[PDB]
């Protein structure tokens, strides 16, 4: 009843102001944190989100669940972007970054309702975060005896905990051994495009395998592929970027002929153009032909008579992996074919895995790439297995360049609460209610390890705060037994930069929510 | 409150949150079991040789009577994401093995029904899922105890016929239970590469035509295509065919680019007539110089080239498909020639009785190839009384072609009829006491769910489930456990070794492995984020 | 499969989070109207009526609610008026913060029955500590206790002036209606004070009428409107013409007997009016009706007659003036006796000018010397606010004179209970110590709300507040820091003993008993079923 002007404010916009705006932003982050709350820990469940088209996506990753909720709240989009940056920087910090940033707002939620101008909270959050990321670097263990069997065992323990809380229960010793062997075959770039993860429907998780070479899906061929048998003991691969069809036209050629004696010479020349390209592939040992451009019926029957195999319409992502596997080079022009541009393998067969055919390469010792073939019972089952595989790969990718690891579980998150509560009792002012509130907010990572399976989480935090204040600093939460356990001796490991980027992204997100005091939304939504 | 804050502001998190549906509760796991048990109770009546079929109607009004579990769940309009995973479970069994697509859905619904009473006792759903992995591992190792086969693909086809009779015994082909079982055995061994243990189903052409009966289904060694003789006075029977397979149409050679050929004088137009007149005499003479008496062409014929076939006594067919002529060159041993100039006597195919057979009053006239010479491609011609019995026989015999393929991949067998499920249920119960620390109740729920498949065979056969299963299971403990199951007419004794009920090892190995992993993905879920209305 | 109810069912932590937001939706409204720095609100209806008030009972009664957990806190404010009368913004904030801190406990997988049993050990200990740490009864301070307790209630309202004008009128009103009872019970019925409203001069012209102020008119404009040495005749029967009942009818058989019956309806009527007027009665109060024929007998004899007065107003006049409420004729088969010795007495009955209305005043009533307060404000919105603020001020001095015990206000009780219950939770606390520790933090919201509405320092003034109360419990050197409160006009902890910030004991004892009991019922809504409205069938 108050605002009735002749000319309105902007158009029709509503804007909240002050203290009711800030509690509206904190309580909004609590609702979106419930979609990643039940996905923490090995006893954490997954979630299924269906869109309007009917496509079902079952996952437990924070970067997968939060992107499918279609959240339109302005403050709640901050917790989605830190789950996207954790997948882009680390790859396995996802559900922990979103839930810890919501606790930084809920611990100051009784403090923002009673005074406490938020510049003191931003200064206290940046002070506690810099001390938290420094105590991790001063306690992260490392070794000086690398390039041995001990360094490979360090990469396997970080991949088993990365494969934890996924859809893998007893296949931790089988899958994580293949993840470490996948990145050690790569070069010194650690590119994720140099490893193919292809899903084949049909088969259990034990039927999966890590191919040392490459394997493509055997796309649409022509008449002549029931010939050309798949038994090669030492073949050569001709990677091409040319068309092997009779109708290869430059789309601007007009062959004006004058007589019938020269008219037949043009048609004989069009076959002689295609057959000259096939003679360049021949007489060089290249029994296997690969090209991203299609091959017609003429060149398919020519290779079947000369006992040669071909494969057309190969995707460009597969030919780049095939080039690094066999050690050759993709030649667009067939005139420059030699022994230096062809590939070399040992076993090249076309199997029948999952009903569909797959042409797999194996036996090449100079393989700078690999291919991990997944076999599952559903399309959404293999998509979760592919999403769980990317989290284990990106952990062991960062662990090579930085081998400093910390203890898994809630071992680091509890001892950082010890060093911050001892720091808060040595400084005067209003920071005792904010540094200590930052330390109590870090204790939810051992809470969600217990609240997902009961475990009497109130009594298990009194044992964690007593063990870290008395003895070791790597005591966490045991999952099989309902007690505290040393996670460093139980081989529950994780890299140190997983928790460094988790504390950095959660603090910068929590400092952004407390810094906005007005929210203006324009009604034009077309 | 929802859609409003305590300060009066509107509380909107996601878009269209008023028309959303979210369940975490304790009934989110209960809604997954009741949706999966109704699929398992539907497929329970179609299990075993006394399993009754189901009538499926498509969206266009087409009716297909199906019995295999792969096509039943695939042709549904179920908009339920838990039951959609049961469709992909039966599809994954069909793509890998292809025999237990019905039994893998009843087994998955049995593991979830036993987990419902375990959920009310306070057990965590992942703790049941971790207990099923330790229980299914015992069922895999116990299934590899008794397994042997003596198949040599020369004269010992008797284990191969009795293996295919177990797959075909549950379908509607029990009238041809001995005839059609021998068709699927000889169709695999003639096309399989025993050096690589690889079978290609592209070489086995499955065609069907209405008319005749089910007993008229023959294994035609060769190819069966729709014959399209352009001349009606063509001879309809070739005794010794030198088949000239070509991929060039009987026409003057047209290039692939734009030509726009210029004609200036009348001497150039008279040169056009002599160019085509000598071209049709060149394409006909180059076939007759090779000694050929039959031609196959992918593309069409000209009218001028049709009469030149009759003058030279050269029958030829017209407009054959893509992969159809690929099967002719393997069955006859010839080569597919692109042009007419590359024809020779070495690229010709060899065949015996080449003829067309008219079926009643129709005008199809399919090709019948009787004689051959070391062909690696066969064609099964399925006949019947209607299209409902033919399309089912195409699905029934495809399951018989898959169980022979699984014997070449792995030559180990088991004994079906519920004999392997009762023996595997005793192995989990013996290892449940070694040790009953935490997962004692999860392993006993696995053994009680493995007994649902043999007790479903006792229900469909008119017997009693708990009366017949208690007798068979007790006889395997009092002595050494034989191949002891059940049957419909029961064949006298209950010995599966004497009744010749033989199933593959890797068929039942993937039934326990795929149903356990699909249960783990529907037990490890505590939220549903489905929308409301469509629009 | 599931439940086939036609309503709606929501289980788990959904309703456990909705009841806290339902209680916080009510507490965030009334948080801006607490303490001397509190501000009033506006209650606009759909018909156009505007109600400006700041009391916790008047706001929540007119405000419509829908949630079942919201109706508990709204009915909690209605009970505070009958039991205490000023304690009706502080109970709603405590009972909602009791659910906010208990929601943080049940999210830690702590069972709510331990929180219910933990709250009962902290509520009974809070009453035990407040009854052993009072300063003094009403003997040492005397009249200074009644004035300082009255000014604490008025500080949150429109009558919170720096002077003692409204404070002295309330104490002189309760002290003039001292009604003794059996077994030594000096009762003070505050409902007998007729609080009247009139849009007139400023608030400094509010008259304290020693007697009673009747809100009625004389009627006929021929009666003397001022009678000195008046004799009040309180009676309840309509002075109209004699109408026969349903069982009696007039069936006449003779036309000569017609006019004698018609004159008899007024002769019996005027026979009562001549025997109640010959006994010296000058003022006649009637709850029934005096018609135009009977008004002539008061103009002719020179008496005042007031018609259609309230029944609740006649009992306050007849008890204060010694009059007897007579309904009919009586006294052992007497025709017309009226018991003339039982007439009331009054010094002066005068109808004054009350800004374009008529108001009848009775001066000192000669028997009991009652009191009535006539309020003066700018508009009708201030007069409705001045009536609610005066009625809450009358309930404060009523409980002090009845229960001679006062506690220091301004957050001094909530500061001492915030530290004593933390030490109480450490002694006998094994599993319910977390509920007693959150009972102390929920009580701290009363000094926290005083710092927010004053725009002062929040986390430093209350931290300095409990610094003095901690030294008063762990350092037994007679520090006397149990009366440390808040100075909201300066922003520093002050001593409420010398400053005169006094509150009654049962304004916090009954507040902590009603808020703890209301927090138990809302803590047991783990399952909630809402059926569909059955309106059109
Ligand atoms: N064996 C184990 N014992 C106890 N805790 C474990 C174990 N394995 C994993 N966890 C815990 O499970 C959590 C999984 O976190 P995760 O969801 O992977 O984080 P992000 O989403 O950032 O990848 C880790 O914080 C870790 O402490
Ligand atoms: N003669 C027989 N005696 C007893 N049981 C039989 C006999 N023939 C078939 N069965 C049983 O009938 C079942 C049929 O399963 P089926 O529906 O074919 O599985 P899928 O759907 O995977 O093909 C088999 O599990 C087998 O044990
Ligand atoms: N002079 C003062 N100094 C400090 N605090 C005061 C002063 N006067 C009143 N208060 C505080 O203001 C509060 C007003 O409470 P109030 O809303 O009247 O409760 P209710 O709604 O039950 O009547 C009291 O709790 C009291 O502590
Ligand atoms: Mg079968």
């Amino acid at each position: 009843m108050m605002p009735t002007p002749v000319i309105l404010l902007k158009e029709g916009t509503d804007s909240s102001q002050g203290i009711p705006q800030l509690v509206s932003n904190i309580s909004a982050c609590q609702v979106i944190a419930e979609a990643v709350r039940t996905t923490l820990g090995p006893r954490g469940m997954d979630k299924l989100i269906v869109d309007g088209r009917g496509k079902a996506t079952i996952s437990n990753d924070g970067a997968t669940i939060l992107k499918l909720l279609d959240v339109v709240h302005p403050a709640a989009k901050t917790l989605v972007d830190i789950a996207k940056s954790q997948d882009a920087e680390v790859g396995d910090g996802t559900t922990s970054v979103t839930l810890l940033a919501a606790e930084f707002l809920k611990q100051v939620k009784p403090y923002v309702e009673e005074g406490l101008h938020p510049q003191i909270i931003i200064r206290a959050f940046r002070t506690a975060t810099q001390l938290a990321v420094n105590k991790i670097k001063e306690i992260a263990v490392t070794v000086k005896k690398a390039d041995k069997v001990e360094q490979r065992k360090l990469l396997e323990k970080c991949a088993m905990t990365a494969l934890s809380s996924k859809l893998i229960s007893q296949q931790k010793a089988f899958f994580a051994k293949m993840v470490v062997d996948a990145v050690m075959m790569l070069d010194d770039l650690l590119q994720l495009k140099m490893i193919g993860i292809k899903k084949v429907q049909g088969g259990a998780l034990e039927d999966s395998q890590l191919v040392a070479g490459v394997a493509f899906k055997k796309t649409f061929s022509y008449a002549g592929f029931e010939m050309q048998p798949k038994k090669y003991h030492n073949p050569k691969i001709a990677l091409l970027n040319v068309e092997l069809e009779l109708k290869a036209e430059k789309d601007n050629a007009e062959i004006r002929v004058h007589t019938v004696e020269d008219y037949q010479a043009i048609v004989d020349a069009e076959w002689n153009i295609l057959y000259d390209k096939l003679e360049k592939i021949h007489h060089s040992g290249a029994k296997v032909v690969s090209s991203k451009l299609p091959i017609g019926d003429v060149a398919t029957q020519y290779f079947a008579d000369r006992d040669m195999f071909c494969a057309g319409r190969v995707p460009e992502e597969d030919l780049k992996r095939t080039m690094m596997a066999c050690g050759g080079s993709i030649q667009t022009s067939v005139n420059a074919l030699s022994a230096d541009v062809l590939g070399r393998c040992q076993v090249f067969e076309e199997t029948q895995i999952g009903g569909e055919r797959y042409n797999f390469f194996t036996g090449c010792p100079k393989a700078k790439t690999c291919t991990f073939i997944l076999r599952g019972g559903a399309e959404q089952f293999m998509e979760e297995t592919e999403r769980s595989l990317h989290d284990a790969i990106m952990i062991v990718r960062r662990a090579i360049k930085n081998d400093s690891v910390v203890a898994g579980g809630g071992a680091i998150e509890m001892e950082l609460s010890k060093y911050l509560r001892d720091y808060s009792r040595t400084i005067p002012g209003k920071q005792q209610l904010l540094i200590g509130a930052y330390a109590k907010a870090l204790e939810i990572i051992p809470r969600q390890l217990c609240d997902n399976a009961g475990f009497d989480a109130t009594n298990i935090l009194n044992k964690l705060r007593a063990r870290h204040a008395q003895g070791g600093t790597w005591y966490g939460v045991d999952i099989n037994n309902e007690d505290i356990a040393d996670n460093f001796e139980a081989f529950v490991w994780e890299p140190a930069m997983v928790r460094i980027n988790a504390l950095t992204a959660a603090s910068e997100a929590a400092c952004l929510i407390v810094s906005v005091d007005e929210t203006i939304k324009n009604p034009r939504s077309t | 409150t929802l859609a409003f804050d305590e300060y009066g502001r509107p509380f909107l998190i996601i878009k269209d949150q008023d028309r959303k549906s979210r369940l975490m509760g304790l009934e989110a796991l209960k809604s997954h079991i009741m949706a999966a048990k109704a699929v398992a109770n539907t497929m329970r009546t179609s299990l075993g040789p006394n399993g009754l079929d189901k009538m499926m109607v498509d969206k266009d009004g087409d009716v297909t009577v199906t019995n295999d579990g792969a096509t039943i769940l695939s042709m549904m309009d179920v908009d339920h994401q838990i039951a959609k995973l049961m469709v992909e479970l039966s599809k994954s069994q069909d793509d890998e093995i292809g025999d237990g697509t019905t039994g893998v859905v009843v087994l998955a619904g049995a593991l979830l029904e036993e987990a419902e009473q375990l959920l009310d006792r306070g057990i965590h759903p992942i703790r049941i899922a971790d207990g099923y992995e330790q229980a299914a591992r015992v069922a895999i190792e116990h299934l590899d105890k008794i397994s042997d086969s003596v198949l040599v693909d020369i004269k010992d086809t008797e284990p191969l016929i009795q293996t295919a009779k177990t797959t075909l015994g549950s379908k509607v082909v029990n009238s041809c239970h001995r005839q059609m079982a021998e068709i699927a055995v000889n169709a695999v061994l003639t096309v399989a590469d025993m050096e690589r243990r690889d079978v290609d189903f592209e070489l086995i052409k499955v065609e069907g035509k209405v008319g005749g009966r089910l007993e008229d289904t023959k294994l035609i060694k060769g190819v069966i295509v729709d014959k399209d003789f352009s001349h009606p006075q063509m001879p309809k029977k070739v005794e010794d065919a030198k088949i000239a397979i070509l991929t060039c149409p009987f026409e003057p050679p047209k290039p692939k680019t734009k030509h726009k050929l210029d004609v200036t004088s009348v001497e150039d137009y008279k040169a056009l007539q002599k160019y085509e007149k000598e071209k049709f005499e060149e394409m006909i003479q180059q076939i007759k110089e090779t000694g050929a008496n039959l031609a196959i062409c992918q593309w069409g014929f000209d009218d001028e080239a049709n009469h030149l076939l009759l003058q030279n006594n050269l029958p030829a067919v017209r407009w054959v498909g893509g992969p159809e002529i690929e099967l002719i060159a393997i069955a006859t041993g010839g080569r597919i020639v692109p042009r007419f100039s590359e024809l020779t006597a070495e690229k010709l195919g060899f065949a015996g009785l080449v003829q067309e057979i008219s079926f009643g009053t129709t005008k199809d006239k399919m090709l019948v190839i009787e004689q051959c010479k070391n062909s690696r491609a066969v064609t099964i011609f399925i006949r019947g009384g209607n299209k409902m019995i033919i399309e089912e026989a195409k699905r029934s015999l495809h399951d018989a072609l898959c169980v022979i393929r699984n014997l070449i991949r792995d030559n180990r067998v088991v004994y079906g009829g519920g004999a392997a499920e009762i023996s595997c249920a005793l192995a989990v119960s013996q290892e449940a006491d070694k040790c009953p620390t935490l997962e004692q109740y999860a392993m006993r729920a696995f053994a009680d769910a493995l007994e649902v498949i043999p007790m479903a065979l006792s229900e469909n056969s008119g017997m009693n489930p708990i009366q017949t299963m208690t007798e068979v299971r007790a006889r395997q403990v009092k002595e050494m456990n034989p191949a002891l199951g059940i049957d419909c007419l029961h064949k006298g004794t209950n010995d599966m070794k004497q009744q010749h009920v033989i199933e593959t090892l890797i068929g039942k190995k993937q039934q326990i492995s795929l149903a356990t992993q699909m249960v783990r993905m529907i037990l490890k879920i505590d939220d549903i984020r489905k929308p409301g209305e469509s629009e | 499969g599931p439940l086939s109810v036609f309503g709606d069912r929501s289980t788990g932590e959904t309703i456990r989070s909705q009841n806290v937001m339902a209680a916080a939706s009510i507490a965030n409204i009334v948080k801006s109207s607490l303490g001397p720095v509190g501000l009033d609100k506006m209650l606009v209806d759909d018909i156009g009526d505007v109600t400006i008030t700041n009391d916790g009972a008047t706001i929540l009664k007119l405000l419509e609610v829908e949630h079942p957990a919201a109706k508990v806190l709204c009915e909690l404010a209605d009970l505070q008026d009958k039991e205490v009368g000023d304690g009706t913004t502080s109970v709603v904030i405590i009972a909602a913060e009791l659910l906010k801190n208990a929601d943080e406990l049940v999210k830690q997988k702590i069972h709510p029955t331990s929180v219910i049993s933990g709250y009962r050990l902290a509520c009974k200990e809070a009453v035990r500590y407040i009854n052993e740490n009072l300063i003094v009864n009403t003997d040492e301070l005397g009249r200074d206790c009644l004035i300082n307790a009255a000014k604490t209630s008025m500080s949150s309202k429109i009558i919170g002036i720096n002077g003692d004008f409204f404070a002295n009128m309330v104490v002189d009103a309760v002290l003039a209606i001292k009604y003794t009872d059996i077994r030594g019970q000096p009762r003070y019925p505050v409902n007998s004070v007729n609080i009247l409203k009139a849009h007139g001069r400023s608030q400094m012209e509010s008259m304290l009428i020693s007697g009673y102020a009747l809100n009625c008119v004389v009627g006929s404009q021929g009666m003397p409107k001022r009678i000195v040495n008046a004799k009040i005749a309180c009676l309840d029967f309509s002075l109209q013409k004699t109408k026969m009942k349903l069982g009696v009818q007039v069936v006449i058989t003779d036309p000569e007997k017609l006019d004698q019956i018609r004159q008899r309806e007024s002769d019996i009527t005027k026979e009562r009016i001549q025997k109640i007027l010959a006994t010296g009665a000058n003022v006649i109060l009637t709850t029934g009706g005096i018609d135009d024929m009977c008004l002539k007998y008061f103009v002719e004899a020179g008496a005042m007659a007031v018609r259609r007065v309230l029944k609740r107003d006649l009992k306050r006049i007849a008890k204060a003036s010694g009059a007897t409420i007579l309904s009919t004729l009586a006294n052992l088969e007497g025709e017309e006796t009226f018991e003339a010795a039982m007439l009331g007495q009054a010094e002066e009955v005068v109808q004054e000018r009350i800004c374009d209305d008529e108001l009848i005043l009775i001066k000192n009533t000669k028997a009991r010397t009652s009191a009535s307060i006539i309020l003066r404000g700018a508009n009708d919105f201030m007069c409705d606010e001045m009536e609610r603020s005066l009625h809450d001020a009358l309930c404060v001095v009523k409980r002090v004179l009845e229960s001679k015990s006062v506690v220091p206000g301004g957050g001094a009780v909530e500061a001492a209970l915030s530290i004593y219950l933390e030490n109480y939770a450490t002694s006998m606390g094994s599993r319910e110590q977390l509920a007693i520790a959150e009972f102390a933090r929920s009580l701290l919201v009363i000094p926290n709300t005083l710092a927010v509405n004053a725009a002062q320092d929040s986390t430093d003034l209350v931290a300095k507040l409990r610094a003095f109360h901690n030294e008063a419990q762990v350092n037994p050197e007679r520090k006397n820091l149990k009366w440390i409160g808040l100075d909201l006009s300066n922003g520093k902890p002050r001593d409420n003993k010398q400053a005169g910030v006094f509150e009654p004991t049962i304004v916090k004892v009954k507040s902590l008993k009603f808020a703890t009991e209301a927090a138990i019922t809302i803590l047991r809504i783990d399952d909630l079923i809402k059926l569909h409205p059955e309106s059109k069938d």
